[PDB]
């Protein structure tokens, strides 16, 4: 199960 | 921008044995930018048939491929790997050799 | 038995040609289980083993979900980054990330791990103590000050310690067979003469898994690596991998050499000569 969000740069 | 030109190696998935069927592999790897054209050769001239894994990177986040078909090895044809990329001036050929 | 989980994406700027591509993938170890592609015709997050396709329709829903939500965020992040580094639009660009947790033999996880790399170069980092961030550089700077400022370090801690251990553990419950193996290597050294002052020893490893394998050549024995030949490990195409390690010795001398083999699956590591 992959993270619920990716982060924003 | 770093550039890393790619990795080759050619060899058979099981022990090389004229008559008997194998998969020739092509292993494409250590390269940067993501772009990048394999074929692999039948005494010079491009495999139709030919299959890929899934592109993907390692942990040093340079990309990786591996490149196959299925064939029957005889003495006296060529096999080889031709790969190009932005960092290679022409293509490279690489030739299968059966003991490495 | 070292274990870890690791989802990995690419996103690459093809200028005049479209949307940037984004791919991602998830892996157990060095089995990829599950895969993402924009370029497929109908994106979505597809089965890469036989053990996750056990997975019923919410947990595709939510993969496929999440993993359309990041394409548009690292999308998003080639435009932030082409900025601060400014850039020209009609040039192409990588944005590349990894996340995952390492378990331990026990236990549990040892370690946690996010990374972007942009252009190849490590751009921004999680520290170990999963708490802080590295940049890389000025520009990395200030998506590091942006993630202080809202906190985010918190909430991939919370994926790193809950989620992806717990999920770890029931991939490599489902995926038992082809997890928890450890296919040792088949080996045997070959014999390459040079009439009539050397010869070359290749030390062959075969058929194993997982990657992680250590080949050595030794003399009486004491060591040589300088003159040694290895190979990257390969995939064989069939889930195992394979390697060699190749040495030019002089004529009549070869059985004062021996192979070195260390892997999961062996005993007991293995000591190889030729005959
Ligand atoms: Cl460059
Ligand atoms: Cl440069
Ligand atoms: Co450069």
């Amino acid at each position: 199960k992959g993270p619920p969000a990716a982060l924003t740069l | 921008m770093i550039q890393r030109t790619p990795k080759i190696q050619v060899y058979s998935r099981h022990p090389a044995e004229n008559g008997k069927s194998n998969f020739l592999n092509c292993y494409v790897s250590g390269f940067h930018p993501s772009d990048i054209e394999v074929d692999l050769l039948k005494n010079g001239e491009r495999i139709e048939k030919v299959e890929h894994s899934d592109l993907s990177f390692s942990k040093d986040w340079s990309f990786y491929l591996l490149y196959y078909t299925e064939f029957t090895p005889t003495e006296k044809d060529e096999y080889a790997c031709r790969v190009n990329h932005v960092t290679l001036s022409q293509p490279k050929i690489v030739k299968w050799d059966r003991d490495m | 038995m070292s274990h870890s989980m690791r989802y990995f994406s690419a996103a690459v700027s093809r200028p005049g040609r479209g949307e940037p591509r984004f791919i991602a993938m998830g892996y157990v170890d060095d089995t990829q289980f599950v895969r993402f592609d924009s370029d497929s015709a109908s994106p979505r997050m597809e089965p890469r083993a036989p053990w996750v396709e056990q997975e019923g329709p919410e947990y595709w829903e939510e993969e496929t979900r999440n993993t359309k939500a990041h394409a548009q965020t690292d999308r998003m992040n080639l435009q932030t980054l082409r900025g601060y580094y400014n850039q020209s639009e009609a040039s192409s660009h990588t944005l590349q990330w990894m996340i995952g947790c390492d378990l331990g033999s026990d236990g549990r996880l040892i370690r946690g791990y996010e990374r972007y790399a942009y252009d190849g170069k490590d751009y921004l980092a999680l520290n170990e103590d999963l708490r802080s961030w590295t940049a890389a550089d000025t520009a990395a700077q200030i998506s590091k000050r942006k993630c202080e400022a809202a906190n985010v370090a918190e909430q991939r801690r919370a994926y790193l310690e809950g989620t992806c251990v717990e999920w770890l553990h029931r991939y490599l419950e489902n995926g038992k067979e082809m997890l928890q193996r450890a296919d040792p290597p088949k080996t045997h050294v070959t014999h390459h003469p040079v009439f009539d002052y050397e010869a070359t020893l290749r030390c062959w490893a075969l058929g194993f898994y997982p990657a992680e394998i250590i080949l050595t050549w030794q003399r009486d024995g004491e060591d040589q690596t300088q003159d040694v030949e290895l190979v990257e490990t390969r995939p064989a195409g069939d889930g195992t991998f394979q390697k060699w390690a190749a040495v030019v010795v002089p004529s009549g001398e070869e059985q004062r050499y021996t192979c070195h083999v260390q892997h999961e699956g062996l005993p007991e590591p293995l000591m190889l000569r030729w005959k």
